[PDB]
RNA sequence: UACCUGGUUGAUCCUGCCAGUAGUCAUAUGCUUGUCUCAAAGAUUAAGCCAUGCAUGUGCAAGUAUGAACCAAUUUGAACUGUGAAACUGCGAAUGGCUCAUUAAAUCAGUUAUAGUUUGUUUGAUGGUACGUGCUACUCGGAUAACCGUAGUAAUUCUAGAGCUAAUACGUGCAACAAACCCCGACUUCUGGGAGGGGCGCAUUUAUUAGAUAAAUCCGAUGAUUCAUGAUAACUCGACGGAUCGCACGGCCUUCGUGCCGGCGACGCAUCAUUCAAAUUUCUGCCCUAUCAACUUUCGAUGGUAGGAUAGGGGCCUACCAUGGUGGUGACGGGUGACGGAGAAUUAGGGUUCGAUUCCGGAGAGGGAGCCUGAGAAACGGCUACCACAUCCAAGGAAGGCAGCAGGCGCGCAAAUUACCCAAUCCUGACACGGGGAGGUAGUGACAAUAAAUAACAAUACCGGGCGCAUUAGUGUCUGGUAAUUGGAAUGAGUACAAUCUAAAUCCCUUAACGAGGAUCCAUUGGAGGGCAAGUCUGGUGCCAGCAGCCGCGGUAAUUCCAGCUCCAAUAGCGUAUAUUUAAGUUGUUGCAGUUAAAAAGCUCGUAGUUGGACCUUGGGCCGGCCGGCAUCGCGCUCCUAGCCCGGCAUCGUUACUUUGAAGAAAUUAGAGUGCUCAAAGCAAGCCAUCGCUCUGGAUACAUUAGCAUGGGAUAACAUCAUAGGA
RNA sequence: CUCCGCCGGCACCUUAUGAGAAAUCAAAGUCUUUGGGUUCCGGGGGGAGUAUGGUCGCAAGGCUGAAACUUAAAGGAAUUGA
RNA sequence: CCCGUCGCUCCUACCGAUUGAAUGGUCCGGUGAAGUGUUCGGAUCGCGGCGACGGACGUCGCGAGAAGUCCAUUGAACCUUAUCAUUUAGAGGAAGCAGAAGUCGUAACAAGGUUUCCGUAGGUGAACCUGCGGAAGGAUCAUUG
RNA sequence: UCUUAAGGUAGCCAAAUGCCUCGUCAUCUAAUUAGUGACGCGCAUGAAUGAAUUAACGAGAUUCCCACUGUCCCUGUCUA
């Protein structure tokens, strides 16, 4: 082509969106945010399509025009914005907040949480360095850029971001025995804790990640995101404690259900 | 265009050798006697039950210890247990490769309002199935290859409506009544 | 369903083909056609040619409104007020739609890289100095649309001149410290100094310097950077560093003075990061052809150095230098009725063939080329020139590009309406509102695909087999049927209210009154010698007419032609033609053949290729319920994992092979759940008091090769202990 | 010269438990129970080892080598008769 | 049963004087639109200094700047020669096939009446014949007879 | 069938060899008694009277084509 694309055709959407392949020939067009439009879920899925407190596009669109919604502490307009990992959504007229985590199987899920929670996000860092006149700064994930951190966070290391100060208040230095979410992959969801990281130089890095009950395995240090200091998490973990499972299993549970009903 | 990505497949497939007097009488054995209207009928149930025995047979060259045996297995089991398609204790899934066309006929909407009685007839079913005359839990079904399950085969019964079974006379009734009237 | 049958003979067993037999999301054609659901459709020949119409514009409370209107209408101090059209300004029109002509490691796919680049926008952070002799900000420019009015030209968003008036358009111009350090440097005293006052935002270009170790105060990052970043010396005729716009009022005087304040916001400039992206870029992989064995190199071919250009790497280009680069592992060249992939048909497995087309990547807009604007274009619903084709002209000139949607011509075996709408999906703009031939809806539509009518039940029957007497009988059982026999029941095809449906319509799905005697509400297409299912029927013809895929039929008694009758197969479908798949173990990897059926080179040598004898313990076992964990006569560990002196350590040969994992676009394939009434489908829905909500789902798998990581180390490769230059 | 044994040759005879369509074959055997290695070569009968291009030769010719078209058989082994 | 020449009819392909014909592509050479950048150029247009002169001028301030022009670069397009490839005409020559109720013989299949056949060479209406070497696919599996 | 010592073989051709003859067919041209390629009942071709070919060569004969030109249309002018 000769510029961007602005379109979107239906069956081309990321597949965790759970678009059905006859509702119409496109899909929302993620717009530029802080999330990287593969790995987030715009705005206008979250109203219509899960809360339903939509029907159809337009009424996606006089909803933020009322400004009911806000994300991760600001009020925002945008029909597509691309929400991500970590943020909150919060609704003051409902007075309702939410967390977006995933699915043991890959899909966003908005974590229906308090007040308190809704104070703070987390976030990892993708590098520290210097920058204008020496004075030192970081950027994360979430293309936030803080500068005047601690002089601890380092590389690959996680923030806690109160969104009132905007400053961080605590971090967790990523490393083994801590708990962690997977946000990519056929394992992202399960959580787990570092048991072991083999480094290849001139490659990326391998995460042994190991279930509670057990089951082991392994991702690449890009998918990773440390939620708490040792085995405790400092956020609320899904309907699901991040256990994947096998298909029998799920298969039992149901009948399990239905020999109860 | 959308709507183009919508599917559509075959349901049957043509006979290779056309000609034989010992498969040609065998068919008219089911068509006579199961009330069909073509060989089109019993064609589709042949190529269904082909697929299943595939199926079957692919798992059972697998070996037990296979997730994907356990798991396929039991929900084909399921499936035939679910429409009657196997009988009890027949919990193997080499019991699914002794099955024949048989029993797919003798679980038809058509041939179990006869087996039940309402009929006096497998040709007189059919056509009651098809004027609106059957429900069979709380809907007019009027497909006469249904495909009934188990749960279900208590509640065939009568429609709501139907003069033999539900309301109201039917047209040829009321003429004659309004003619003597 | 991992399958065959007819034809060489007087007969036989083979070889071997011809012919039959099934499908095609595979096209045309013929005959026929009632209902429901579903949906392909000018790709094939001509990337041939186009009449007409549409497909891209846009406005907020938040840039500019006495230019002329509208509605308030004024108490006639101030308002152009509140709403506005036009118009200047800003942004967009580089996406989508269409097609597949060129294009054969090329596009493309998986997989890499950018430390070799640009990136409007989003999101986050960030921002002093303009001159003042840095001793705290230093003043406000005309002229242009809409409008008024004079005009020319046949001419069209062709065009000239005069009169006004706006800016977030254009051009200027105020600028925030200790100056934090650095260089001069009157004098002071002697300096290791104190120094009076002169020189320093951010960008840009160049140069110098800092950015630290290793065991008996060094302090950011990478696998790896003269990296990030700092200091200094200057250099630029600097892109920059706000003269902009909203509502809301509401604390309190300093002159009680729209009075000092001070808020939330709209737009805007600049650096870094991010995001939406591209541009190049690594490895491996593509059909047929040798009656295509050499190709490239003067004039870039392969490399070197210095430049130039680019956003940036690079012979990309320039000057000088060297003589390289590719090739039987097929270079180079030719063919392609050749865009690539995801995929499709067929499939016991292995395969064979297709892939213009709705998703992704690329390319093009009649053929070439060159550009402007812009963040982004070598843009064509932008321009400039030429080539071809063609329109108007008042004859001087002017205006062009349907491989966008519809439609016409042509070309052909071969393909729909010049319809409605932004309601859904989304996109776009200054925008909640405008627009969208994207896209959706309807008409045509037997491309394919689904479900499914054209009767059912009864008794009479001249009758027909058993079964109750079976004898001798007779009828009577499932009604098997000629039966325009007879009797009422069933119902939708149809038609019609309404309602629903829908952007509005129509269709479906519901449903008031009509809607069946069999002549009608009537089902057809191919066959009846064999293959192959079904006539030793009857009339005609007489090697004629014809049929016949093949074998064959027809010369006066034709099972084969032409007909009637009857039967056969499939059935709302069926036949024909053509390409392809199967059959075909007649392309043979699995898996064929070569004495005589087709086929061992006259014979030997020989390079590449292919293939290649044996041999090196993991052998004899302790251990706990397939395996850890170990002792035998198991080359080390300091450095990470490191047990209560200790397992389980990294480099001093390379690989295939296998094991497990990662990361792998979706759609399609398989496959779980789910009663769209069934099915093809879809991705839903199901329970609640099918009552102010509860419960949710939207699984999972395969993915050849190449690349990444993990264990194994049987097998098999290449390399290599005898100058001991070994440990 | 006679007898016995081994190795290596040219063959012959008798027989299948073998193979083959058979004639025959102790190698044409160890083949649907299909895999030792490797080279050449066939794909119904003709047209045709022809045309054309290349190349070798003094020439005669050699090597490489189609197509259009045509046709239901051609052919192999064995049987009975004539 | 069967071969070939010849006569007749049709079908397909071959050679072939004709510097044959057409079409499309490519190499080189010549001319070369338009754009882009460069060089001069400077129509007129902005403080409209000064002289402090009387809306008028020249000394003018530098800054904008058109038409044109200069040299480079990209480069359509046209023309000549050549070459390539694909079609197509041709007096005449000459192959194969098929048809038909034709002419000449008798080559082969039996010892086919001269056993057949392979290579080569020569000769003849035609099938063929003959020389030389070879084969049995022979009409001999055989001489201690 | 008459005859001869033998009856002109391979080849070649309206040829520098063909009377008829400006042979017939094709090609070159606007038009060709010319040229080239074919045809061969050859007045009267033909094999060291050598037959048929043939690259290179030729102040040898002939036909055509491009260029060139006062050869020509059609002459004029200049110098010795
Ligand atoms: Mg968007
Ligand atoms: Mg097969
Ligand atoms: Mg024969
Ligand atoms: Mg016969
Ligand atoms: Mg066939
Ligand atoms: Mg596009
Ligand atoms: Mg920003
Ligand atoms: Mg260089
Ligand atoms: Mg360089
Ligand atoms: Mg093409
Ligand atoms: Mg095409
Ligand atoms: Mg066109
Ligand atoms: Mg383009
Ligand atoms: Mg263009
Ligand atoms: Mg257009
Ligand atoms: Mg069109
Ligand atoms: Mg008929
Ligand atoms: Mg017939
Ligand atoms: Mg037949
Ligand atoms: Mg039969
Ligand atoms: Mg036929
Ligand atoms: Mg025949
Ligand atoms: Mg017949
Ligand atoms: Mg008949
Ligand atoms: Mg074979
Ligand atoms: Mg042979
Ligand atoms: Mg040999
Ligand atoms: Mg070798
Ligand atoms: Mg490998
Ligand atoms: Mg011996
Ligand atoms: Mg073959
Ligand atoms: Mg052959
Ligand atoms: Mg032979
Ligand atoms: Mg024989
Ligand atoms: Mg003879
Ligand atoms: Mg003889
Ligand atoms: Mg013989
Ligand atoms: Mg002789
Ligand atoms: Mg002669
Ligand atoms: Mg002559
Ligand atoms: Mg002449
Ligand atoms: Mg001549
Ligand atoms: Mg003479
Ligand atoms: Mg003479
Ligand atoms: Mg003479
Ligand atoms: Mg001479």
């Amino acid at each position: 082509a000769r510029g961007l694309k602005k379109h979107l055709k239906r069956l081309n959407a990321p597949s965790h969106w759970m678009l059905d392949k006859l509702g119409g020939a496109f899909a929302p067009k993620p717009s530029s945010g802080p999330h990287k439009a593969r790995e987030c879920l715009p705005l206008i899925l979250i109203l219509r399509n899960r809360l339903k407190y939509a029907l159809t596009y337009r009424e996606v669109q006089s909803i933020l025009m009322q400004r009911h919604i806000m994300v991760d502490g600001k009020v925002r307009t945008d029909k597509t914005y691309p929400a991500g990992f970590m943020d909150i959504i919060s609704i003051p007229k409902t007075g309702e907040n939410y967390r977006l985590l995933y699915d043991t199987k890959g899909r966003f899920r908005l974590h229906s949480v308090r007040d308190e929670d809704a104070k703070f996000k987390l976030c990892k860092v993708r590098s520290v360095q210097f920058g204008q006149k020496g004075i030192p700064y970081l950027n994360t994930y979430d293309g936030r850029t803080i500068r005047y951190p601690d002089p601890l966070i380092k590389a690959n290391d996680t923030i806690k971001l109160d969104l009132e100060t905007n400053k961080i208040v605590d971090f967790i230095k990523f490393d083994v025995g801590n708990v962690v979410m997977v946000t990519g992959g056929r394992n992202t969801g399960r959580v787990g804790v570092i048991k072991n990281r083999e480094k290849h130089k001139g490659t990326f890095e391998t995460i042994h990640v190991e279930d509670a009950q057990g089951h082991q395995f392994a991702t690449r240090l890009g998918n990773v995101f440390t939620i708490g200091k040792g085995t405790k998490p400092w956020v609320s973990l899904p309907k699901g404690k991040g256990i994947k499972l096998t298909i029998i299993e799920e298969q039992r549970k149901r009948d399990a259900a239905a020999q109860a009903a | 265009h959308v709507n183009f990505y919508r599917n559509y497949g075959k349901t049957f497939k043509k006979p290779r050798r056309p000609y034989e007097k010992e498969r040609l009488d065998a068919e008219l054995k089911l068509v006579g006697e199961y009330g069909l209207r073509c060989k089109r009928e019993l064609w589709r149930v042949q190529y269904a039950l082909s697929r299943i025995r595939n199926a079957a047979r692919h798992l059972l060259t697998l070996d037990e210890k296979n997730p994907r045996r356990i798991f396929e297995g039991a929900a084909l089991l399921r499936r035939m247990n679910r429409y009657g398609l196997l009988a009890e204790g027949q919990d193997k899934l080499d019991y699914v490769l002794a099955l024949t066309a048989e029993n797919f006929l003798a679980r038809r909407l058509q041939t179990l309002v006869f087996k039940a009685g309402m009929a006096k007839s497998i040709h007189h079913a059919r056509v009651l199935i098809r004027q609106r005359h059957i429900r069979v839990g709380r809907q007019i079904v009027n497909v006469p290859s249904f495909m009934v399950r188990v749960e279900s085969e208590k509640h065939i019964d009568f429609s709501l409506t139907s003069p033999f079974g539900g309301g109201p006379a039917g047209r040829v009734k009321r003429k004659n009544q309004k003619k003597a009237s």
